[PDB]
């Protein structure tokens, strides 16, 4: 039911590879993989087809990407920090 | 008792009564055994028993009064209440219990700071341990109320839990107020400052993470806890300065983790109408320090002559002329301070290069400078001007030369124009005069002075004795008064300094023997705290500065 | 922050170390300034002794006694960063 309202992170995910990258801050970035891969397993919303399937992927795997390279910045800094 | 001719009386009074207390508490712990009274209670294992937090309020109480009369050279804790506090630790070394100890601190925090003698019973461990009660409750003990609140059945839970962190973080706001009073007060080690410098970030952690994590927004108790730390931060920069860089060296450091919008951003309304940040005062508290001298007297044989004009008899003008080896202290300190934080910050938020100042480092120092713009004519500050002047200093530096990237000489522009449209509409436009008891008030703009400003000796005279009623009893704008003066005598010296004054630089020395007549000390207000800015060079050299856009409109690039 | 630690496990050991700078510090302190320098105005040998293992640790007193609480801090972050990798 992701299309329709905001309650499960598929429509989180739907909206992080329908819109854009952007509008999508790190406080909300912070989402789970796990339930989307098991939200995306079963059957989909009311359009039964894999169009929306690739969609999501799509999406799933730019929202792995940003948060992977947030985890590389955070790294950076820390090893910074601990030069001193 | 009540005496109108005096007060012994009640003072030997209130001091029976307190050790009344004393030794009824003592031989209570002595011979009680099983008996529950109103003092104590036996615990759940009644082998166990504690004072009610009523009898330790009371003890509160009664040190509250002997405060404001200060008995603490006339009494005995010696073996006394040294055994009191050997009480305390012996609980304390291992919710009710939890306020309970926290009424036990409070109290035993009032209880130190009472006798500045020679020996104060305390051996400096104790306070290190009471010191280690509150980072541990404070470290891993709000975060299960952030987790009760943002994780909970989420069902009323907006209003079912923050009062529990608004009356605790009154309790960590009056112990805190008590480590203020005891920080002021009494000399201290360095574990202990050390300790307590590095208990604040974790204060400002953990406030950005609740910040951050749900936009409730009440969060005022937060501003009730960060209000006080920044007295202590003051004191021990101005008295213990063998490491008075160390706290600067991370003040700084947690500017980075700031609200990073605007309807955060803004808290405490000032005075004149104006809201700002409040972690901003931070910078300019510490130069608000920045050692001020206080030893004005005791450097001369002599206080004024009779005939200035003619020969210093008796005081010695290089005895005056001591006064720059001060201010060397103070003058070529306070731009060695200002520049370890406007170099920095300003290195990394004019450059764009990896994701956080182009990102959001950029946007905390921009809204920073603007808080120092709207805090800056207000007289309770007087630091704003030569913090602002600094970053004059530095964006000059940067559009001469052509080493810079394309955006750099965009961005610091920007940073110009938000000081020249607020300081030339400051005052220039508005008054550039007095009427009441002005000088002759129209002159060159420049280097040029006033001849007759003798009239504006007596001009600071209130603001000066009206500077200090308004802060006799508390400490925490103490600094306001010296610095507020200390930087307008030694202009005056600096009028006499310039040049060639054949007798002219010596009515300047008839007002020496006008305002050094103050070194006996004292014995509407608003605009005579802005007209003294007109000495500093920012006012001063505004054309001189404006030379940078309208000699630059023309350019050799087109951005 | 292996390294860290191993400084900060010599840096308590010093604590117990600069314990014996405390207790000579309040010995010397309290002994010549009450009685020598205001009633009137063993102590040598093992001073010495002390006193120049004192400038041994001042020569490891390149001072990171800060190292309890970066520690602790340091730590915890790691924690964090680990647990972040895994769910990566």
């Amino acid at each position: 039911e992701a299309i329709l309202s905001k309650k499960g992170p598929l429509a989180k995910v739907w909206l992080a590879a329908h819109w854009e990258k952007k509008l999508s801050k790190v406080q909300t970035l912070h989402t789970s993989i796990e339930q989307s891969v098991h939200a995306i397993v079963t059957e989909e919303t009311a359009p039964m087809a894999l169009r929306l399937s690739g969609q999501l992927m799509l999406g799933v795997v730019r929202i792995y990407s940003r948060k992977a390279r947030y985890l590389l910045e955070d790294c950076t800094e820390a090893l910074m920090r601990l030069k001193m | 008792p009540s005496k109108i001719q005096r007060l012994q009386d009640v003072l030997l009074k209130q001091l029976q009564d307190t050790r009344l207390l004393i030794s009824q508490v003592i031989e209570a712990e002595n011979s009680e055994d099983f008996s529950s009274n109103s003092l104590f209670i036996k615990r759940e294992d009644d082998d166990g028993k504690h004072i009610s937090s009523h009898a330790i309020e009371k003890l509160y109480m009664a040190l509250t009064k002997l405060s404001r009369l200060g008995a603490c050279d006339k009494l005995l804790e010696e073996g006394s209440i040294i055994l009191v506090k050997q009480i305390l630790e012996k609980e304390l070394k291992e919710f009710p219990n939890l306020d309970f100890i926290l009424k036990t601190t409070a109290l035993v925090l009032f209880i130190i700071f009472l006798v500045p003698s020679f020996k104060k019973l305390q051996n400096e461990e104790s306070i290190l341990h009471l010191l280690n009660i509150l980072h541990s409750i404070f470290e891993y003990t709000v975060p299960e109320a952030i987790d009760n609140i943002v994780q909970s059945k989420t069902s009323d839970a907006r209003t079912s839990e923050i009062q529990h962190l608004s009356v605790l973080l009154q309790k960590v706001a009056n112990v805190l107020n008590i480590l203020s009073k005891v920080a002021h007060e009494i000399p201290l080690s360095e574990a202990v400052v050390i300790r307590i410098v590095y208990l604040f970030p974790k204060v400002s952690t953990l406030d950005n993470s609740f910040k951050t994590k749900l936009p409730n927004c009440n969060s005022s108790s937060f501003d009730f806890l960060k209000a006080p730390l920044f007295q202590t931060l003051q004191y021990l920069f101005r008295l213990y300065p063998y490491q008075r860089d160390f706290i600067i060296e991370e003040s700084l450091t947690n500017f980075s983790h700031l609200p990073t919008a605007r309807s955060v951003s803004r808290t405490y309304r000032l005075s004149n109408g104006k809201s700002i940040q409040y972690y901003s005062t931070l910078f300019v508290r510490l130069i608000q320090s920045c050692s001020i001298q206080n030893l004005f007297d005791s450097e001369i044989v002599q206080s004024e002559s009779k005939s200035t004009e003619a020969l210093h008899s008796g005081n010695l003008t290089e005895h005056l002329k001591t006064v720059e080896s001060i201010l060397s202290k103070s003058r070529h300190e306070e731009y060695r301070i200002a520049n370890h934080i406007v170099a920095y910050l300003l290195s990394r938020s004019l450059k764009q290069n990896k994701t956080e100042s182009d990102n959001s480092f950029a946007i905390l120092t921009k809204i920073l400078l603007e808080d120092l713009l709207n805090m800056l004519s207000l007289p309770e500050w007087c630091g704003t001007e030569t913090i602002i002047r600094q970053f004059a200093m530095n964006l000059v530096m940067t559009v001469t030369n052509d080493k810079q990237a394309v955006s750099s000489k965009n961005a610091a522009l920007d940073l110009i124009s938000l000081i020249v449209n607020k300081v030339l509409a400051l005052f220039d436009l508005s008054l550039f005069e007095k009427h009441n008891i002005p000088a002759p008030t129209n002159f060159n703009d420049i280097i040029s002075f006033i001849p007759s400003i003798t009239r504006l000796n007596e001009l600071s005279q209130v603001s000066f004795n009206h500077f200090y009623f308004l802060c006799k009893g508390d400490i925490s704008l103490e600094n306001i008064l010296p610095y507020n003066y200390n930087k307008w005598f030694s202009f005056l010296l600096q009028l006499r300094k310039v040049c060639n004054d054949s007798e002219a630089l010596k009515i300047i020395d008839n007002c020496i023997d006008k305002n050094m007549q103050k070194s006996q000390e004292g014995f509407n207000d608003e605009d005579i705290f802005i007209i003294s800015l007109y000495h500093s060079s920012l006012f001063l050299n505004l054309k001189f500065f404006v030379s940078l856009i309208i000699g630059f409109l023309d350019s050799p690039q087109a951005s | 922050l292996r390294e860290l630690e191993e400084e900060k496990n010599d840096l308590a050991v010093y604590h117990k170390k600069d314990n014996e700078r405390r207790c000579l510090e309040y010995a010397i302190y309290s002994r010549e300034h009450d009685e020598i320098n205001s009633v009137l105005d063993s102590s040598n040998a093992i001073v010495k002794k002390l006193h120049k293992i004192n400038e041994a640790l001042k020569d490891y007193g390149s001072v990171n006694k800060k190292a309890y609480e970066q520690f602790n801090n340091f730590t915890k972050q790691r924690d964090s960063l680990l647990a972040r990798r895994e769910e990566l």
